[PDB]
């Protein structure tokens, strides 16, 4: 199971 | 050897006109990159239809109001900019689309910003992101995925040359014009580093184990996000999957890649030279720089030059109903784009 949808960046993880 | 007389002769010339076509287009980006705005306002533009949205807002097709010409206008919202890397960033995009030029690069058309918003107004490139195309297919065959990632790595040798990392590559960055090519969108990440830089950012799936260990990174980055959107292209799915980001990280950091049954042989070497975790033996971060990839076997019926040229028959056309036709798109919350009275944020955007 994983995400399927549209994936957002990370500005600072 | 691999390669009779004639072989090696064509590749050792095909490469040298590549060192040289590199250095006059460093020479061209240069020039605008020194000498860089303000070139439209909004009430020049009837907006349409938001066709994506972010963390800092959206964009939306426009239509010039003179010209009647249709463009894709990202607004980001000053305040929710709010992080300085978010900032920095900013500046950063607008500052490279205006200097780069390059068949797969979208083209930026006119910058400028109010109290409340920057404005980027580029290309509209009406045929969708491969993002949707992808999912609503599954997967692409071998030879529909290299025929985009071929686009993606000539990208990449032409950004790289620039001392630019692109730092966001995934389906949902790329999309597809007229014609079947490829459109790169997104220079939110996007940034000139002659070595190492250190910003955690990127988007989980795709980032490199050095990003999420906290370590000073290249442009071999670039070339890892490479490996997973080959593997996402050609599987329908990314290699490092999870529901939450600490999972994906997980995955990323271990050294574990396993592929679909239906992959090639020549995809699998491939992929596992790219998304190598050792920087020492990551192809594109060898002393054969790029070209380990292009000699690559599962690249062997790639007409680097063709392709360029944009001569090769794309695996296919979207559809197109006009001028402004938004149906390849997938439909968003509409929210007003409001402008206030008072500046917002004027100091920190002056370069913009
Ligand atoms: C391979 N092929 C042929 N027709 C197509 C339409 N959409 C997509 Cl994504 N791929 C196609």
């Amino acid at each position: 199971a994983g995400r399927t949808g549209r994936r957002q960046a990370i500005h600072d993880i | 050897g691999h390669m009779g007389n004639a072989a090696a002769a064509k590749k050792g010339s095909e490469q040298e006109s590549v060192k040289e076509f590199l250095a006059k287009a460093k020479e061209e980006f240069l020039k605008k990159w020194e000498s860089p705005q303000n070139t439209a306002q909004l009430d020049h533009f009837d907006r349409i239809k938001t066709l994506g949205t972010g963390s800092f807002g959206r964009v939306m097709l426009v239509k010039h109001k003179e010209t009647g010409n249709h463009y894709a206008m990202k607004i980001l919202d000053k305040q929710k900019v709010v992080k300085l890397k978010q900032i920095e960033h900013t500046l950063n995009e607008k500052r490279i689309l205006q200097a780069v030029n390059f068949p797969f690069l979208v083209k930026l058309e006119f910058s400028f910003k109010d109290n409340s918003n920057l404005y980027m107004v580029m290309e509209y490139v009406p045929g969708g992101e491969m993002f949707s195309h992808l999912r609503r297919i599954g997967r692409f065959s071998e030879p529909h995925a290299r025929f985009y990632a071929a686009q993606i790595v000539l990208t990449f040798e032409y950004l790289h040359s620039l001392d630019l990392i692109y730092r966001d590559l995934k389906p949902e960055n790329l999309l597809i014009d007229q014609q079947g090519y490829i459109q790169v969108t997104d220079f939110g990440f996007a940034k000139r580093v002659k070595g190492r830089t250190w910003t955690l950012c990127g988007t989980p799936e795709y980032l490199a184990p050095e990003i999420i260990l906290s370590k000073g990174y290249n442009k071999a980055v670039d070339w890892w996000a490479l490996g997973v959107l080959i593997y996402e292209m050609a599987a329908g799915y990314p290699p490092f999957f999870a529901d939450q980001p600490i999972q994906i990280y997980e995955k990323i950091v271990s050294g574990k890649v396993r592929f679909p049954s239906h992959f090639s042989s020549d995809l699998k070497d491939l992929l596992r030279n790219l998304l190598q975790v050792d920087l020492t033996k990551r192809f594109g971060n060898l002393k054969n720089g790029v070209n380990d990839i292009k000699n690559h076997k599962w690249f062997a019926t790639t007409d680097w030059i063709a392709i360029y040229q944009r001569k090769v028959e794309a695996p296919f056309i979207p559809k197109f109903k006009g001028p402004g036709d938004t149906s390849n798109f997938d439909d968003y919350e509409e929210e007003e784009i409001r402008v206030s009275i008072n500046e917002k944020c004027g100091k920190e955007f002056t370069e913009f």
